């Protein structure tokens, strides 16, 4: 199971953010199997984005919410987010990780991207 | 040739009780053999036959019905059980001939927060007759002429959401369950093996 | 209340048991399941224990998970020197609707 990000890292503020998490070794078509997303900023704590199960439950970060946006393209297998208005605080690398089955109750977060740092400022 | 156990049993997406799903087998080679491997099966019960002698027995015609309820009602799925979900949404004859097979799917449907997509049916006129199905989601009615698909002195709505998460307890964990319904009498035998 | 606390420093010494601590409230950490990771410098986390007590497949065994009512810990075994690195918390806040983790804790071995 292999993840990975791509986009444009650079962007200047007022501008929208765009990623797009290809994966290879399970398919959002299953039960269970699921993608979210997770950034941190460099030198803080972590920060949840948003997921979206096999079913199409689009759960969001509340205080973030109004901004993103994540929708899949089951059939290139692959999702993409995009939150608009950014900012100079959001500066941070961006995870795309995978929730599938365990043995007797979900798992989260088990497998993780390689990261994409991104820079917002001019 | 073989017929699709591994399809029924190993479906992509299960339904919902109120809405289950009904299919039928016939013109295969049938072996139940390959069951066993599946799952610890809390709950494989047979009524009519037994399991062991499952595999050398002909049959006429037989059903697959799976759907999605919760943990603490997989009792409720036999003849002559009166409930909640073998009245309103899912009722078998009393005069039932096949076998049950449940088994714990907390795996894969419990969602963290809630996963509010499996329903069932809450309210009703009067109780189904068995094997039926009805999909309708008007709303009930009340005391008086009920409101509009809001709140009011009743005036209620029929379906009802389940709320599966992966704390719950063993009682209120999501359970997976089929059912095969046979046919003994008069039968030019079309699937067996 | 609504954000898990933990003290930023461990320093244990190699051979030795040493716990980590993690803070919660009524809504989030004594309702819900509470994950532990591992993140290295430069390096994406790596799940450490899920379920409260239960370890994907590849973790050693000295990594060990408890919850207790409103407050979750880390007991970690048999201290060695590939371990330093930051340990996070994860929940599931229902107040918030949300998961919320914690701060880190530093865990540098002597």
């Amino acid at each position: 199971i292999t993840l990975k990000e791509s986009g444009l890292t650079l962007v200047r503020p007022t501008q929208t953010l765009t990623l797009t998490c290809t994966f290879s070794g399970f398919s959002l078509i299953n039960s269970g199997v699921g993608v979210g997303w997770i950034r941190q900023p460099p030198g803080k704590a972590l920060e949840w984005l948003a997921l979206i199960y096999w079913d199409d439950d689009k759960r969001y970060n509340p205080s973030l919410r109004s901004r993103l946006t994540i929708s899949k393209a089951t059939s290139k297998n692959q999702v993409v987010l995009t939150m608009t208005n950014m900012d100079p605080v959001d500066t941070a690398t961006y995870y795309c990780t995978h929730r599938g089955p365990g043995h007797n109750t979900p798992i989260y977060f088990e497998f993780w991207g390689q990261g994409a740092l991104v820079t917002v400022s001019s | 040739n073989l017929c699709p156990f591994d399809e029924v049993f190993n479906a992509t997406r299960f339904a919902s009780v109120y809405a289950w799903n009904r299919k039928r087998i016939s013109n295969c080679v049938a072996d139940y053999s390959v069951l066993y491997n599946f799952a610890p099966f809390f709950a494989f019960k047979c009524y009519g036959v037994s399991p062991t002698k499952l595999n050398d027995l002909c049959f006429t015609n037989v059903y697959a019905d799976s759907f999605v309820i919760r943990g603490n009602e997989v009792s409720q799925i036999a003849p002559g059980q009166t409930g909640n979900i073998a009245d309103y949404n899912y009722k078998l004859p009393d005069d039932f001939t096949g076998c049950v097979i449940a088994w714990n799917s907390n795996k894969l449907d419990s969602k963290v927060g809630g996963n509010y997509n499996y329903r069932y049916r809450l309210f009703r006129k009067s109780n189904l007759k068995p094997f039926e199905r009805d999909i309708s989601t008007e709303i009930y009615q009340a005391g008086n002429k009920p409101c509009n698909g809001v709140a009011g002195v009743n005036c209620y709505f029929p379906l009802q959401s389940y709320g599966f998460r992966p704390t719950y307890g063993v009682g209120h964990q999501p359970y997976r369950v089929v059912v095969l319904s046979f046919e003994l009498l008069h039968a030019p035998a079309t699937v067996c093996g | 209340q609504s954000v898990l606390t933990q003290s930023p420093s461990a320093s244990g010494t190699p051979g030795q048991r040493v716990t980590i601590s993690c803070s919660g409230s009524r809504s989030n950490i004594g309702s819900n399941f509470v994950y532990w990771f591992h993140q290295l410098p430069g390096t994406a986390p790596k799940l450490l224990i899920h379920s409260n007590d239960q370890r994907p497949s590849g973790v050693p065994d000295r990594f060990s998970g408890s919850n207790s009512g409103t407050s979750a810990s880390l007991a970690i075994s048999g201290l060695r020197s590939e371990d330093e690195a930051d340990y996070y918390c994860a929940a599931w806040d229902d107040s918030l609707s949300s998961w919320v983790f914690g701060g880190g804790t530093k865990l540098t071995v002597l």
